[PDB]
């Protein structure tokens, strides 16, 4: 609740962060088999909470699950689809339940009259419904797993202008509480699928925010930015990209609370 | 192969 701020000093709170945040082994991601499907090669999921894909030949998709016990929120961040993954995102999706996918980074249907089909993962996806709003628009879409035939239906938020390192006050909380009046976030379904670029720099600010708000509620003025995202970079390495991002959290954070 | 970072 407090400025730093006339000190100055908030690289000097990142280089921290960054710098006591816990490295863990990425086994996986590494492997010459994995090579491609990987968008960043410096960005790869821990083994421990990387998300396996059921399909036999290959488990390996870079999404990391990112659990919180005591918010009771847990959300699913994973670098944007490469031509290879749009498959593989889809069947994530799928096989964890999610109800609800969170674009922030300016692999659906544009129109309602053609549908997507994707062999690969044997999974369909129909454009149900669009609404446009002016910082981010919102999709209804359908999928359905070919081989069972069965449907069930997805929200996708996406917010169209943030910029690759940049900011995001009002708008992201919008947005941010739009995603959650519409149930997504809800531990009845799935986690949200939330997706950047390669889904650290933009999903953390966007987890980080939706989290703390959640802790005030549950907790009075304990909580602390830090911990609480050095706790969730433990399971995604290289979560919020910059100082001037990481002051927006704190930010927007503070501004939730009324 | 791009490094997102920096």
């Amino acid at each position: 609740f407090e400025q730093i701020d006339k000190s100055g000093s908030w690289a000097a709170i990142y280089q921290d962060i960054r710098h006591e945040a816990s490295d863990f082994p990425c086994r996986v991601a590494k492997l010459p088999k994995n090579k491609n499907r990987n968008r960043y090669r410096d960005v790869s999921p821990f083994d421990h909470s990387r998300i396996k894909l059921h399909q036999e030949d290959n488990d390996y998709i870079n999404a990391s699950l990112i659990k919180m016990e005591e918010a009771q929120r847990s959300y699913i961040l994973t670098q944007g689809p490469l031509p290879n993954t749009c498959g593989h995102f889809w069947e994530m999706v799928w096989e964890q339940k999610s109800r609800g996918v969170v674009m922030l980074n300016r692999y659906w249907p544009q129109k309602e009259e053609k549908e997507m089909i994707f062999e690969d993962t044997n999974l369909k996806l129909t454009l149900i419904s669009e609404d446009i709003k002016s910082y981010y628009t919102v999709r209804q879409l359908e999928l359905e797993n070919l081989t069972t035939q069965e449907t069930r239906e997805i929200l996708h938020f996406h917010y169209t202008t943030w910029p690759d390192f940049g900011v995001p006050p009002a708008s992201f909380l919008n947005f941010l509480f739009k995603v959650r009046e519409s149930g997504s976030l809800s531990p009845e379904h799935g986690p949200v699928v939330v997706h950047s670029s390669a889904g650290i720099g933009r999903s953390g600010t966007f987890c980080l925010a939706d989290t703390c708000l959640l802790l005030m509620d549950k907790r009075p003025s304990s909580v602390d930015i830090k911990k609480v995202l050095l706790e969730m970079r433990k399971f995604r390495m290289g979560l919020i990209q910059t100082a001037d991002q990481l002051r927006f959290s704190y930010l927007a954070v503070i501004e939730g609370a009324k | 192969e791009a490094q997102y970072q920096p």
